[PDB]
RNA sequence: UAAAUUAUGGUCAAUUGUUAGUAUUCAUAUUAAUUUUUUUAAAUGUUUUAUCAUUUUAUAAAGGUUUAUUUUUGAAAGAUUUUUUGUAUAAAAUUUUAGGAAUAGUUAAUAAUAAUUUAUAAUUUUGAUUAGAUUGUUUUGUUAAUGCUAUUAGAUGGGUGUGGAAAAAUAAAAAAAA
RNA sequence: UAUACAAUUAUCAUAUUAAAUUGUUAAGUGUUGAUUUAACCAAUAAAAAUAUAAAUAAUUUUUAUUUGUUUUUAAACACCAUUAGGUA
């Protein structure tokens, strides 16, 4: 509604749907339906963070099913990468790489979600296997 | 506090902090990004 | 003191001299600024230039758009005559007689005995080109030169139909001096510059009214605006200013 | 990395610009407003900053209102190192308001900013 | 009395109302801070015509005729007899097409019936807000390209200029509703909109929209700042339309174009291919180019005729050289800016220069 | 308005504090406000903005030499024409002429 | 948010424009006589949500029984088939619709609008009323439902009535989408689809059905 | 922080960074972000025709 | 819109204050510094030559600059004789002050013009010009880290204009024609 | 002395997609008098009712426009001063 508020990305509110929708335990999302939108979903639900998912090839939306267990949801935190659509994050391979180490153990557990020079939307361990550089999207576990 | 510095509710995923970093000053250096158009160090 | 103290205007090598001449032996002046002066500014014009060959003969028909009655280039460029004879009266022999005012499309060389096949054979060629062309509403602004100054004319501004015009021309200069060898003053494959010739100076009055048409009288009308005219017609005619009080037409094409 | 470093490889930075043409009070001579760009790194994000030029046009093609493009060459005079390469975008009905003796664009209704109260009254 | 004096008692809120007081009723702004005290005759003209009717143009039966001429052909036969299919029905393709009778009735349909009902449903009769809509139809239907086209630019620029006649006149007629002054500013600035989007669709029917609602008030750049910076042309660039053209038409793109690996210039191919592509010219550049081409026929004839006043300058100039700041030209000499690449002279060494910026750079 | 609604930030409580201003805040601000304006009252301020002039730089009117309360303060220096004109402003501001907007009064106001 | 103004809250689960809901300026609220039925008066109206409970039914797809003549002849009216369902309707809303408050709030005063409630007038009825018959009489539409032709709505209803949304997000196990599946923690759903053939299998689909069945057969947690 | 720069309060230097600030800078539709009010109200009774050479 | 393996690969990101209802980066912590200590500098006479001359020997004085500073080989290197070549002075980006207004030997065209050539000129609120402070775009400190916080010093106008280049008036630590 | 805000919800002053603006009604004379007030004092007392639909969403109004101060008492109440008036 003005200029020093952050401009919104259909990621940072696809996130904080699914945030909120985890948090009143919903069986069902409906969510904005883009690109790296259904990229992320996708790439969730083969890291199974999320029951399934369906784009109807609705225009504006697409529907998530989320997941819980023992009483409380699969995802503990969601968070997008930017604030803006005026930032942009880029990913180095390294550092893709460091999120994988926690102290000489390889650490699967927090996935982290990426564009890449290819228009694909990929997990950070799929990019390290391949050593590509991709954009910051989220990161979710 | 209205007049005061406004606070974190929880703390920053401090990976994500770092995966912020990416474009930041010092790593631009190392790039090379900066011309170098004076005598520099010695 | 009043501006910079060497002026950018005034820095000036020239490399036409030699490598060690102007540090040592001698130093060499020029008012350099008549040379550097633009194809803008002294109203020059490069018209497609002829062959040698070519150039050693006499054009004898050209192409033509046909300038209506009630235009506004004749009136304006009868004003313009006008102020000038008024300021020098030596302009008299240069200028053209507003009724032989005319657009040369071409120019080309005819020799005298095929002659009869080729105007037909032309002719019908052109006819066949403009078939499809419906008039022409063209604009008229600027003067420029040809001949290093002997010839004062008004150019045909790219505003307009002009972009017709130039394939349309170019069609028939594909024809008639690609496909039937013709002598058309320059290489088939260019275009001509389109051109409403205002004075002229011809070979045998160069004598007396000088070697060129000193640029003080056209100076202010170098830009005027002679306005727009739509033209239906193109001629192909054979140099004569006697018949008609026109140039004698050995051809016409109808544009409708 | 901008639009300019897009379209153009430059032989050296600011060798190639694309603007808008803001005035012809000059004869010959093209102020050209063009666009670059600044990067804070602290924040992560891009502003695009805006500068005149004066182009040399030899022969007066530009109207107030192209879209230019101006490249960078022999100093010509005191402030003006640019001249105009291409016209991309010309103005046709700029010019058309030209041919009919009219200004090609109307004159800004105020000018400046003041720091008084300017009373005038019909 | 000489000029506006405000008082202000700092203990109250606000100052005292100034000085011989300023006039009575409050000036009536356009968007861009312009003043108008009435509407132009020609936008009066537009809503006299508006108040006491309006009607279709016999354009349209006309194309009924020649695109349906059977339909035509059957109303040609039914005149003044009452009417129960509505051949007329292609006539009218829109609900709004039809004004000249309320409620949308189409004339020919009130063949059969009283002639107070006729009258009933004639303009005469129509609330003000129904003329309004009126005027707005037809006009829409002469600008339209299709039928049901409203989304066009020539078409939303027609609409929004009529809203905004009416907003006018009626802040005229009753001065304080601030309500209708912003929505009169709001409706002023999709126009503004609408109208430069137009000039680049195509340009004649924005100047003929401009001439006949005279509406070039808000086509004026609003201020000087924001213009000298390109942001005045550079809307079109946001709209997309800043490389629509389509040349070929218009001005013939030879001589537009600068040759890329002779790095000579537009003017420069130009003058090769023996073209001119320069605008119109005003009384100045004219004047000024026509005073420069004669230079040399000056200089000469004064060099023949009086070889004495030449002589004197010219000794004046050649002294001059060995005078004077520099006689050497280096990097120094030949700096183009010298106040600008020496500032650090200016205040104590250097008196020349005030300012170490007498340019853009 | 040209006068500051408050002096000092009246509205201070810890966030979420459903009000503007505690009553105790309030009441303090209340008070320094109380003080300001009573001293613009007793002292016959006047302060004046003139068209074709910097705005912001208020010339201060009721410090001139004529309009002045002290008998001992160097009032200031306001030019002869504008200081006569400034004179006449103050003077027939006071009286409620018939047909003129009715405009409030007070003794510290002459 | 102890403001007055902002006690609607943070919702992002919300249809609006902002996910700060007391910015919206589309539909103000009403505390004092809504949410009798949603909880909450900040919470949104049952027909307009966008997220979906376990154990709740989500939302009647409209009509606007003859179709399910394939189908248990005692089957009733299947509960999600809505004659009258609109997910945009109006709710009335005091603060909006009827606004007390340049009013001394006596009985009759406040400012309403009464375009938001359904007119229950006799006027209506009785003015409007005609020898000719209504629209669906005279078929005077087009088009139909937007979605063309639809197994519930437009023609007739085959095979299974699946309520849950089990089957309506799964995930293809196959390159051609022929073979869909959806997984649980310890279970296995592969779902043959191909509705166009009436599910006869190709040889290649097969082929791929074998994989299918003793891959998700051979799985460690089935 | 340096605590020399600008103000003698922190919040001061956060101050006059907004002038720095990258999605706040000066253009066609924010301008005269550091002084707005010195211009405010200053066209008010300044009557300008608007430019017509078009009927 | 499917999973993957010929399995730890592409070489380390990791946070340490004893507080005092609660809201808000603020006293006492560590690391870095100043307080803090004579183990790295140094003295005067530059030097040849054909003799009152002529060859060699080019950036540490101060002033306070934020749209700012830019350049050649004709010297030496440098090789055989004499001619022998062209390339350069120009720009682009980054530019501080809590509360903000106009600046001016002045723009552009002409041209080796004009202390009165011609013109509807140039800079500014997208923050100018004066004024304050300040030695500009590989150098530090803190930190897990987008940050915050340093970086010296060095080009200060012209007026017989020498010299390849003004860098030319003590203050080296540069072997300066056996 | 240097040494790392928030970005899911934060109350004092930098607004912004909005449908308003305009309505000519009411009330008044019989008679010899302690009404109002906790309490004083001036001194005819009755009264001013009507409007919905419609205006499309966003992208260059920020020197523009905009936030309860208002002619006419020869009309009152009310308020302020106290019999003189002010204001309404
Ligand atoms: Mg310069
Ligand atoms: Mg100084
Ligand atoms: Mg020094
Ligand atoms: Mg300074
Ligand atoms: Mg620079
Ligand atoms: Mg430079
Ligand atoms: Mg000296
Ligand atoms: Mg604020
Ligand atoms: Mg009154």
């Amino acid at each position: 509604r003005r200029r020093e508020e952050n401009l919104y990305t259909p990621i940072y509110d696809f996130c904080h749907r699914i945030r909120e929708a985890t948090e009143q335990r919903k069986r069902f999302v409906v969510v904005p339906s883009t690109i790296e939108t259904r990229g992320c979903a996708r790439v969730m639900h083969d890291h199974g963070l999320v029951a399934g998912f369906r784009d109807f090839h609705n225009d504006r939306a697409f529907a998530v099913e989320l997941k819980y267990f023992q009483g409380d949801s699969t995802i503990n935190v969601i968070e997008p990468c930017s604030y803006d659509g005026r930032t942009e994050f880029e990913w180095s391979p390294k550092m893709m790489r460091r999120l994988l180490n926690t102290h000489g153990i390889h650490n699967r557990l927090v996935v982290y979600i990426c564009r890449t020079a290819d228009n694909r939307i990929i997990d950070h361990i799929h990019a390290v296997k391949e050593n590509i550089g991709g954009r910051g999207l989220m990161m979710v576990h | 506090h209205r007049s005061g510095k406004a606070r974190a509710f929880v703390f920053r995923d401090p990976s994500l902090r770092m995966m912020r970093a990416g474009s930041g000053y010092q790593q631009l250096r190392r790039m090379g990004m900066p011309m170098q158009v004076g005598m520099g160090w010695r | 003191e009043r501006g910079l103290y060497f002026p950018i205007n005034h820095r000036i090598v020239d490399h036409r001299i030699a490598p060690g001449v102007t540090v040592e032996e001698t130093d060499v002046q020029s008012r350099y600024r008549r040379e550097l002066r633009t194809n803008f500014a002294t109203g020059e014009t490069r018209q497609t230039i002829a062959p040698p060959w070519s150039a050693r003969e006499r054009p004898t028909h050209f192409f033509s758009l046909r300038l209506p009655s009630r235009n506004s280039v004749t009136l304006r460029v009868k004003e313009m005559h006008n102020h000038l004879l008024f300021s020098h009266q030596q302009c008299a022999p240069m200028l053209v007689s507003p009724t032989k005012l005319h657009i040369t499309l071409g120019v080309m060389t005819i020799p005298e005995n095929s002659r009869e096949e080729l105007v037909k054979n032309i002719q019908q060629s052109m006819s066949e080109t403009f078939a499809c062309v419906q008039p022409l509403q063209l604009r008229f602004r600027g003067l420029g030169t040809f001949d290093f100054g002997r010839v004062l004319f008004i150019r045909v501004v790219p505003e307009a139909d002009f972009g017709r015009l130039e394939r349309a021309v170019c069609d028939i200069r594909r024809r008639v001096g690609g496909v039937l060898g013709v002598d058309l003053k320059g290489n088939p494959h260019d275009s001509y510059v389109p051109h409403v010739t205002v004075a002229k100076i011809r070979p045998n009055q160069r004598q007396q009214l000088g070697d060129t048409i000193p640029q003080s009288l056209w100076a202010d009308y170098q830009h005027h605006d002679f306005g727009d005219v739509t033209l239906s017609t193109v001629d192909l005619c054979r140099m004569k200013g006697s018949p008609d009080g026109y140039y004698h037409t050995e051809g016409a094409v109808h544009l409708s | 990395y901008d639009l300019t470093s897009l379209i153009f490889n430059q032989p050296r930075q600011g060798s190639d610009k694309i603007g808008y043409v803001v005035g012809t009070s000059m004869l010959k001579t093209a102020v050209v407003a063009t666009n670059h760009m600044v990067y804070y790194p602290k924040f992560n994000q891009r502003v695009s900053r805006t500068k005149r030029f004066f182009a040399h046009d030899e022969d007066l093609a530009c109207v107030e209102g192209d879209l230019v493009h101006i490249k960078q060459c022999r100093k010509i005079s005191k402030y003006k190192h640019y001249y105009v390469f291409s016209i991309l975008e010309p103005n046709v009905e700029g010019r058309e308001r030209l041919k009919l003796g009219l200004k090609a664009v109307p004159p800004p209704l105020f000018g400046y900013p003041v720091s008084r109260r300017i009373v005038k009254l019909n | 009395e000489h000029p506006a004096i405000w008082l202000w008692y700092p203990w109250r809120m606000n100052p005292e109302p100034p000085t011989p007081h300023m006039p009575q009723r409050r000036a009536l702004k356009n968007v861009h801070g312009a003043v108008f005290n009435d509407l132009t005759p020609v936008q009066k003209k537009r809503q006299e015509q508006m108040l006491y009717g309006v009607n279709i143009p016999e354009t349209r039966q006309m194309k009924f005729e020649e695109q349906h001429p059977l339909l035509a052909g059957a109303l040609r036969k039914l005149e003044g007899q009452p009417k129960g299919f509505p051949f007329w029905y292609r006539k009218y393709p829109t609900r709004r097409h039809a004004y000249e009778y309320r409620f949308s009735i189409p004339v020919e349909m009130l063949d059969g019936y009283n002639d107070d009902v006729k009258k009933a449903l004639s303009k005469g009769m129509m609330s003000i807000q129904e003329k309004q809509f009126a005027q707005e139809a037809m006009y829409m239907e002469r600008y339209a390209e299709h039928d049901f086209d409203t989304t066009s630019p020539a078409v939303l620029a027609v609409k929004r200029a009529l809203k905004c006649r009416v907003l006018r006149n009626h802040l005229l007629t009753n001065p304080h509703n601030n309500i209708i002054k912003t929505v009169l500013a709001n409706t002023e600035r999709k126009l503004n909109h609408a109208l430069r989007r137009l000039r680049k669709v195509d340009f004649k029917k924005y100047w003929e929209i401009i001439r006949d609602h005279d509406v070039q008030d808000i086509l004026q750049p609003p201020n000087l700042v924001t213009y000298r910076q390109g942001s005045y042309w550079k809307y079109d660039w946001n709209a997309g339309l800043a490389i629509s053209t389509n040349l070929a038409d218009v001005m013939d793109p030879r001589g537009l174009n600068g040759c890329v690996e002779t790095g000579r210039s537009r003017s420069e191919v130009a003058r090769d291919l023996g073209l001119s592509y320069t605008r119109p010219l005003h009384e100045n550049e004219k004047k000024q180019l026509s005073h420069q081409a004669v230079y040399y026929e000056r200089l000469a004839k004064f060099k023949m005729e009086q070889p004495e006043a030449a002589r004197a300058m010219e000794r004046e100039r050649f002294v001059r050289k060995f005078s004077g700041m520099f006689v050497k030209m280096d990097i120094r000499s030949g700096a183009p800016d010298f106040p600008s690449t020496y500032r650090r002279l200016l205040g104590t060494k250097v008196v020349r220069w005030a300012s170490k910026r007498h340019g853009p750079n | 308005r040209w006068a500051a609604k408050f002096y000092g930030q009246v509205t201070f409580g810890p966030r979420n504090y459903p009000y503007p201003s505690s009553r105790w805040l309030a009441r303090r601000f209340q008070m320094k406000k109380h003080r300001i304006i009573k001293r613009f009252r007793f002292r016959r301020y006047k302060l004046a903005a003139v068209a074709n002039l910097p705005f912001a730089k208020m010339i201060r009117v009721g410090m001139l030499p004529e309009l002045k309360s002290s008998k001992t303060k160097r009032g200031d220096v306001v030019d002869p024409t504008l200081s006569g004109q400034l004179v006449s402003a103050v003077k027939n501001t006071g009286e409620k002429r018939k047909g003129q907007r009715t405009r409030p009064k007070s003794k510290y106001q002459v | 948010a102890n403001h007055p103004n902002r006690q609607s809250g943070i919702q992002f689960l919300t249809h609006y424009n902002t996910h700060q809901r007391f910015r919206v300026n589309k539909d103000y609220i009403d505390y004092m006589h809504w949410g009798k039925e949603q909880g909450q008066a900040r919470l949104p109206h049952r027909h307009q949500r966008v997220a979906f409970d376990f154990n709740d039914q989500l939302h009647p797809t409209r009509i606007g029984y003859a179709w399910f003549a394939s189908q248990d002849p005692t089957f009733g009216h299947h509960p999600d088939l809505s004659s009258s369902f609109d997910p945009n309707y109006r709710v009335f809303s005091h603060p909006e619709h009827w606004n007390k408050m340049f009013t001394k709030r006596r009985p009759g005063e406040g400012d309403i609008d009464l375009s938001v409630l359904p007119s229950r007038s006799l006027l209506g009825p009785l003015m409007a009323h005609s020898d000719t018959k209504g629209i669906p009489y005279f078929k005077v539409d087009n088009r139909g439902h937007s979605n063309g032709r639809v197994p519930g709505v437009n023609a007739p209803f085959f095979g299974e009535f699946d309520q849950k949304m089990m089957q309506a997000m799964s995930r293809p196990l196959n390159a051609n989408r022929t073979i869909t599946g959806n997984d649980g923690r310890f279970s296995k759903t592969i779902m043959i689809n191909e509705p166009q053939c009436n599910q006869a299998l190709s040889a290649k689909t097969a082929s791929e059905l074998s994989k299918e069945i003793d891959k998700a057969t051979n799985a460690v947690y089935s | 922080i340096a605590h020399w720069y600008c103000g003698h309060k922190f919040r001061h230097r956060f101050m006059r960074d907004k002038r720095f600030h990258p999605s706040l800078q000066a253009s066609h539709d924010a301008r005269n972000r550091f002084s707005k009010r010195r211009h405010f109200k200053t066209n008010r009774w300044n009557y300008q025709q608007a430019y017509r050479d078009m009927p």
